[PDB]
RNA sequence: CGCUCAUAGCGACGCUGCUUUUUGAUCCUUCGAUGUCGGCUCUUCUUAUCAUUGUGAAGCAGAAUUCACAAAGUGUUGGAUUGUUCACCCACUAACAAGGAACGUGAGCUGGGUUUAGACCGUCGUGAGACAGGUUAGUUUUACCCUACUGUUGUCAAUUGUUUGCGUAAUAGUAGCAUGAUUUAGUACGAGAGGAACUGUCAUGCCGGAUCACUGGUCUGUAGGUUUAUUUGACAAAAUAGUGACCUGCCGCUACCAUCCGUUGGAUAAUGGCUGAACGCCUCUAAGUCAGAAUCCAUUCUAGAAAC
RNA sequence: CUAUGACUCUCUUAAGGUAGCCAAAUGCCUCGUCAUCUAAUUAGUGACGCGCAUGAAUGGAUCAAUGAGAUUCCCACUGUC
RNA sequence: GACGGUGGCCAUGGAAGUCGGUAUCCGCUAAGGAGUGUGUAACAACUCACCUGCCAAAUGGACUAGCCCUGAAAAUGGAUGA
C-alpha cells in the first residue's frame, strides 16, 4: 500500500500515536473520528504497541462517524502528533492537536485535507502535499 | 513450556557481560592498528579529556538525504587535548606466548613524571625522599652507555614498539600530582626508524594534531559514568508489573528455573552500572581545536565566516566549576563514554574505514555557547544582563 | 506534443515538479536520473533549479507563479530563497509570503494577467501576493473543493478542470479568466488533475498514468 | 545557524534549540521556553513570575534599554 | 493421480522405524506432606527450519508458489473472546515454525480456574445428602543457614624478596540482526496479463553499547513567584499544615517523551567445478585441487588466571 | 406432516405442564440458531425454544426504590500507557 | 557401414520407422527392428539395436555375505568408563 511511494520511510522520526487512541478526521469524509487499530510496518516486540508516526501509513476505524463508514476496518494517513519531535533540521514541532486522514490502500486519499499537515507526511505522500490545505 | 514469546532476546549483551569496575582510571585498550603507514607521523593514540558537549550546525555530505547542502544540527563532544610529554621508549619482543617487557629505555633530561607516582604512594617508605627501587635510568655518562646497549638491542631483536607518554594535567584546569601515563603504539615503515626516532621525541612535546587530521574517524576509548550498584532494572533493560498488585520486586522473576538445577551466568542480577570500559568507533571528528595563548579567541571559534563572531567554543559564562578549554582540543561527532570531566583515550581506527559518510570532508556552520536561567549566547545576554546589577552580575557568578 | 513523465516510479509530476510558461523547479530527489531528464528536455530554454523548496521534495504544491512574479511561502529559510534566485533568471521577483495560513500552489492558479487566488486567505496577504506577481487575484473556489492550482490546471493558451465543477461557476470562471474551462481528468479517473499534468505553453508534461486519447484530448486544449 | 524570535516573547530564540507549536490555526508559534509556551497557553502576556524579561519592560524597574525594546 | 508421463509434486492396499511435545496402561519413587492448572516474568537448550544466509530440484519463462541439503547464526508480533495451554477470529510482519528444561519458572507474582467450610439453582435422593453439572464469596507464611548467580573487598591467612608503575595475554565470554523506497528498471523475462536480481544510495524495525548539546520528564535548590488556613499586635518578614497547595524551576539524574556509536580476515558444510583415475571411455573423488554459509575460528570488544 | 399438541387409542401410578419463563445463578450437546453491540466478542443484550434436566407459596412471572452483591457496555479516566 | 522392396498396409488425402491403430514379412549383405530415441508440420538429418576397421587380453552379468557407509532426528555440556 501502494507499496511504490515517494519516497522511503521519510527520515528521522519519533511515534507516540500508538495503537487505541482516536484521532481526527481533518478531512471531507463524513466521519470526525480515526480510531488507530493498529500502524502498518510496525514488526515490534513482546508487549509493545504498533506506534503509529506522522506519516506511517494505518489501519484504522471510525469509531464516530457517517454511518456508512462506521464500523468496518479502515485505512488512512497520520497527519498530526499530540507529542512532539525532533527533525532532520535538529528542530522540534509541536502540535496539542492529533489527527489522521482517510484514504485507500491504493495511496489515494479522498478530496481536501483541513488544518496542518505534516512535511514530512507530504513528503512521503504526493496525494497528501496535493490536497493539503497548510504545511508546516 | 516453549516459552512462549518469542522474543526474549537476551535483555543485555554478553560481550559486556563481566560488568565490574574497570581497571584503569583512564582510557584503555590493548589493541592497536596494524602496520601499513609512514612512520612517527602515525602515533596511533593519544590522550585527551573530557570537558562536555555543545551543538553545531552544519550541512550534510551525502546526495539524495535531505539535501546534500541542507543543513542539520548535530551534537558534539568537546574534549580538552593537552599535548603530551613522550620519555620512556618500550621495546616488546614477540615470543612463545605473545609479547613481552625486554627492557625499556628513558629520557635522562626528565624523570619528574617517577616522582609524580611517589608522593600518592609508600606507607613505610624507605625512599620517598626522590629516589628508586623498581629501577630507573639516572646518570650523564655511565648510563648514556647503558642506553646505548639497550637501544642497539631492542633495535635488532624482534617486534613492535610504544613510547611512555604522559599527559599534562598540572596546567590543566583540573588540579593533579599525579599524571597519566600512556603507550601510543608506533606504526608503519621499519622497525630501525621506529627504535631511533622515539629517542630523539624524548623531549619533544606531541600534539593531539600530530596525530590526528581534522576529517578522520576515531577509535575511541573511556571509562563509563560510575552511576554505582544498582538492581536488575536499568542494569539489563527488563519489564515489570505496571498496573502493580505483587508483593516481591522491581526485580525478575525466573533465574534459571528448575532446568540445569542451578542458577546461571546468563541471567540478569544485581550488581553496578558505571566504571566499565569499551570502545565506540568511527567517529567523524569534526574540528581540532587550536592552543590558546590567553590573548586571542578567533583561534577557538573556527572559521569567522558563518560562525561570523570572535569566541571560545566555551559558554558565555564559561566553565567556573568543569573542565575549562585553555588548550588544544577536539570536536568529535557527539558522544563519547565517560563522565563530564574525565581521562579518555583515542586510538586512530583499527580499519582505517574508506567509505563515503566516514572519509569525506566536513565544514562546520555554526558553534554555539548558549545557556538557560543562568547565563544565554555570548555577547547579546552580555549586553542585558549588566544593567541590573552591580556586583553581583558580571556575566560569571564568580 | 506531450511526453509522459514519472517521478519515483508514480504518476504524480507536480509535487515534485513545477513548470509554468518559464521557471522549472525540482526537489533534489534520491533519484538523479528523473531530475536528469527534465533537464535534456529543456536544453537552453529554461533552467531546472536543482533545489528541494522549503528544504522538501515538495515543490509543485509549495509554489506559484508564472514568469512576471514567483512565489513562496514563509516556511522556507533565506538561504533556501537564496539559491532559488541564483538559479532562475534575476528579471522575475523572487519574494517570501508573510504571515503564513496556506500551502501555496494548491491554493494560488494563474496567469500572465490575473491570478485565482484561495480564497480564505487573508487581506493583507492578499494583497502581497498581488504585488509579487503584478496580476490581478479574482477570489473564487471551484465548485466543491477550496483548493484551486491543485483542481485547475490553469495556464494561458487552456484549463483542465475536473467533471464536479458546476455548469454555471465553470460558465463564469471562464468569462473571469478570458479562457475556456474544460471537463476532464488524468491519470484513469484521478481527482487531483494539476499534480498529474504540468503545463508550459511549448511542451505539456504528464503522469505515465493516462490513456491514450486522455493525452491526446489534453494536447488539444492547451493548443500543441 | 540564523537566528530568529519567540512570538511570544521580545527575547530572541538562540539558534537551533526551543520548540515550535502548530496550534491549528494554521500559524506557527516558536517558543524558548516551557515556561513561556505555559505562559501562552494561560493566555496572559508574559508578566506573572517577574523574572521574566517581559514584565520587567512594561513596568520599567531598573531597566532603560529592556524598556525601551 | 499428476493431460500425456509411477517417483516435479503426491501417493493405494501394504510394510519397517523413530519420537516422548497427546492419552492411556503400569504403580517403581513419594502420604516422617516435592504446594496442584494457567497467565506474567526470564534464561537456557532441541530441531522435526516458518522467516532470513548460502545452495540444489520443480509441472522454475517472469512473477509468486512448491520440494529438498547445510545450517538453530538472528528473528518468531499487536489484539477481541476463553480460568485456559487448546480453540477461533481481527490487524501487522520477512515470518508471525513445533518443542524441551519437575506437563521450565508460587520463600518470583497473581489466584482467573481447580482446593474445604457459607450459600442459589437444576437433576438425583423417603432423607441426611450427591453431581469429572452450572452459579457466587472464599486468610497464598518463612532466606538473618549452606551452596548457586551478581557485583564488592581481600588473599597465594606467602609461591619462600620489598615497593610500585607500564605492560602482556592464557582461559573464558563476544553482537548486531532484519526490512523497505529508490538506482538498476518499467529494464531483463514475457504474445499479452504482468514483471525480477547482482550492484549503488537513503532511510526504517527490532538488538546492543554509550551520552545528555537540544526537547521533554522529574525537584529538599524546601531556588524564586503566587496564594489558603493558623501563629507571631499591625505592616514587615517568618513559622506550622510531617515539603500546606499551585506556577516556574537550574545543577543532577533520565526518555525511541532526545542524541551519538555498532569492523575485517582465514577455515570450511552443503553445494558448483577443475585436472584425473580405479573401470584404455567415464566420472567433483579415489590421490589431488579450486570456489563456497547468517556457519566455524581469528580481528574486534569484556573480563584478566596459585600465568609472565 | 402442522411449529405445538387441544384430541383419540393404549400402558404405567393419580395425572401427564395450563398461565407464564428461558441456553436464565436452571441448556450435556454448547462457542445452539438469528439479530445486535465490537475492526474482531467461548463474553453481553434482545429474539427463537420436544426445555440433556424451566414452571406456579418446593411459589410462577413483573418491578420503582434499595444494594461495601453478580455481570456488560459507554463517558469522566492515559504510570490501574 | 547401418540398405532394397518401401513412402509396408491404415488413419491420411501430411503423419514419409518415430501424434497414433494393427500386421510386423522377404530380399540382399559383413550387417542392418517394417525400427531406440533426438529432431522435424510428418519427413529430411542424426543416433540406437545390428555389424565391421583398428588397438590388443581379458571381459560380462545376477546373486549370496564380511566389515564400512546411507537409512540413523530432540531437548544442561558428555561419554567403548576416561
Amino acid at each position: 500500500m501502494s507499496k511504490a511511494q515517494a519516497v522511503g520511510s521519510n527520515y528521522r522520526v519519533s511515534l507516540g500515536l500508538p495503537v487505541g487512541a482516536v484521532m481526527n478526521s481533518a478531512d471531507n469524509s463524513g466521519a470526525k473520528n480515526l480510531y488507530v487499530i493498529a500502524v502498518k510496518g510496525i514488526k515490534g516486540r513482546l508487549n509493545r504497541l504498533p506506534s503509529a508516526g506522522v506519516g506511517d501509513m494505518v489501519m484504522a476505524t471510525v469509531k464516530k462517524g457517517k454511518p456508512e463508514l462506521r464500523k468496518k476496518v479502515c485505512t488512512g494517513l497520520v497527519v498530526r502528533q499530540r507529542k512532539h519531535w525532533k527533525r532532520k533540521d535538529g528542530v522540534y514541532i509541536y502540535f496539542e492537536d492529533n489527527a489522521g486522514v482517510m484514504c485507500n490502500p491504493k495511496g489515494e486519499v479522498k478530496g481536501n485535507i483541513l488544518g496542518p499537515v505534516a512535511k514530512e507526511c507530504s513528503d512521503l505522500w504526493p496525494k497528501v502535499a496535493t490536497n493539503a490545505g497548510t504545511i508546516v | 513450556m516453549s516459552h512462549r514469546k518469542f522474543e526474549a532476546p537476551r535483555h543485555g549483551n554478553l560481550g559486556f557481560r563481566p560488568r565490574k569496575r574497570a581497571a584503569r582510571h583512564q582510557g584503555k585498550v590493548k589493541s592497536f592498528p596494524k602496520d601499513d603507514r609512514t612512520q612517527k607521523v602515525h602515533l596511533t593514540a593519544f590522550m585527551g579529556y573530557k570537558a562536555g558537549m555543545t551543538h553545531v550546525v552544519r550541512d550534510l555530505e551525502k546526495p539524495g538525504s535531505k539535501m546534500h547542502k541542507k543543513e542539520i544540527v548535530e551534537a558534539v563532544t568537546i574534549i580538552e587535548c593537552p599535548p603530551m610529554y613522550i620519555v620512556g621508549l618500550v621495546g616488546y619482543v614477540e615470543t612463545a606466548q605473545g609479547l613481552k617487557t625486554y627492557k625499556t629505555v628513558w629520557a635522562q633530561h626528565l624523570s619528574d613524571n617517577f616522582r609524580r607516582r611517589l608522593y600518592k604512594n609508600w606507607y613505610k617508605s624507605k625512599s620517598k625522599k626522590a629516589f628508586t627501587k623498581y629501577v630507573k635510568q639516572y646518570e650523564t655518562e655511565e648510563g648514556k652507555k647503558s642506553i646505548e646497549a639497550s637501544l642497539q638491542a631492542i633495535k635488532k631483536r624482534c617486534s613492535v614498539v610504544r613510547v611512555i607518554a604522559h599527559t599534562q594535567v598540572h596546567k590543566l584546569k583540573l588540579t593533579q600530582k599525579k599524571a597519566h601515563v600512556l603507550e601510543i603504539q608506533v606504526n608503519g615503515g621499519s622497525i630501525v626508524e621506529k627504535v631511533n626516532f622515539a629517542v630523539a621525541n624524548f623531549e619533544k612535546t606531541v600534539n593531539v594534531t600530530g596525530v590526528f587530521a581534522e576529517n578522520e574517524l576515531i577509535d575511541v576509548i573511556g571509562v563509563t559514568k560510575g552511576k554505582g550498584f544498582n538492581g536488575v532494572i536499568k542494569r539489563w533493560g527488563v519489564r515489570k508489573l505496571p498496573r502493580k498488585t505483587h508483593k516481591g520486586l522491581r526485580k525478575v522473576a525466573c533465574i534459571g528455573a528448575w532446568h540445569p538445577s542451578r542458577v546461571s551466568t546468563t541471567v540478569p542480577r544485581a550488581g553496578q552500572l558505571g566504571y566499565h570500559h569499551r570502545v565506540e568507533r568511527n567517529k567523524k571528528i569534526y574540528r581540532i581545536g587550536q592552543a590558546q595563548p590567553e590573548d586571542g579567541k578567533q583561534i577557538s571559534t573556527g572559521k569567522t565566516e558563518f560562525d561570523l563572531t570572535e569566541k571560545t567554543i566555551n559558554p558565555m559564562g564559561g566553565f567556573a566549576h568543569y573542565g575549562m578549554v585553555k588548550h588544544e582540543f577536539l570536536m568529535l561527532k557527539g558522544c563519547v563514554a565517560g563522565p563530564r570531566k574525565r581521562a579518555l583515550t583515542l586510538r586512530k581506527s583499527i580499519t582505517t574505514q574508506t567509505g563515503r559518510a566516514a572519509l569525506e570532508k566536513i565544514t562546520l556552520k555554526f558553534i554555539d555557547t548558549s545557556s538557560k536561567f543562568g547565563h544565554g549566547l555570548h555577547q547579546t545576554a552580555e549586553d542585558k544582563t549588566k544593567y541590573f546589577g552591580v556586583k553581583k552580575s558580571r556575566s560569571t557568578k564568580a | 506534443m506531450a511526453t509522459r513523465l514519472q517521478y519515483e516510479n508514480s504518476c504524480d509530476v507536480g509535487v515534485f515538479l513545477k513548470l509554468t510558461n518559464k521557471y522549472c523547479l525540482v526537489g533534489q530527489c534520491g533519484s538523479k536520473q528523473f531530475l536528469h531528464t527534465v533537464e535534456n528536455r529543456l536544453a537552453d530554454h529554461i533552467p531546472v533549479v536543482e533545489t528541494s523548496i522549503a528544504g522538501t521534495r515538495i515543490v509543485g504544491r509549495l509554489s506559484a507563479g508564472n514568469k512576471n512574479g514567483l512565489l513562496l511561502p514563509n516556511t522556507c529559510t533565506d538561504q533556501e530563497l537564496q539559491q532559488i534566485r541564483n538559479s532562475l533568471p534575476d528579471d522575475v521577483v523572487v519574494q517570501r509570503i508573510e504571515e503564513k495560513f496556506s500551502a501555496l500552489g494548491n491554493c494560488i492558479a494563474t496567469n500572465d494577467y490575473v491570478a485565482l487566488v484561495h480564497p480564505d486567505i487573508d487581506r493583507e496577504t492578499e494583497e502581497i501576493i498581488a504585488d509579487v506577481l503584478g496580476v490581478e487575484v479574482f477570489r473564487q473556489t471551484v465548485s466543491g473543493n477550496v483548493l484551486v492550482g491543485t483542481y485547475c490546471a490553469l495556464t494561458n493558451q487552456g484549463a483542465l478542470v475536473h467533471p464536479m465543477t458546476s455548469i454555471a461557476d465553470q460558465d463564469e470562471l471562464s468569462s473571469l479568466l478570458q479562457v475556456p474551462l474544460v471537463a476532464g481528468t488524468v491519470n484513469r479517473g484521478n481527482e487531483c488533475v494539476a499534480a498529474g499534468c504540468v503545463v508550459n505553453d511549448w511542451t505539456a508534461i504528464v503522469g505515465a498514468d493516462t490513456t491514450a486519447t486522455e493525452i491526446s484530448v489534453i494536447e488539444s486544449i492547451f493548443a500543441l | 545557524m540564523k537566528t530568529s524570535l519567540c512570538n511570544y516573547s521580545e527575547f530572541k530564540i538562540y539558534p537551533a534549540r526551543g520548540m515550535k507549536f502548530v496550534r491549528g490555526d494554521s500559524k506557527v508559534f516558536h517558543f524558548i521556553n516551557t515556561k513561556v509556551e505555559s505562559l501562552f497557553f494561560r493566555k496572559i502576556n508574559p508578566r506573572d513570575i517577574r523574572w521574566s524579561m517581559v514584565y520587567r519592560r512594561i513596568y520599567k524597574n531598573t531597566t532603560t534599554d529592556v524598556s525601551a525594546k
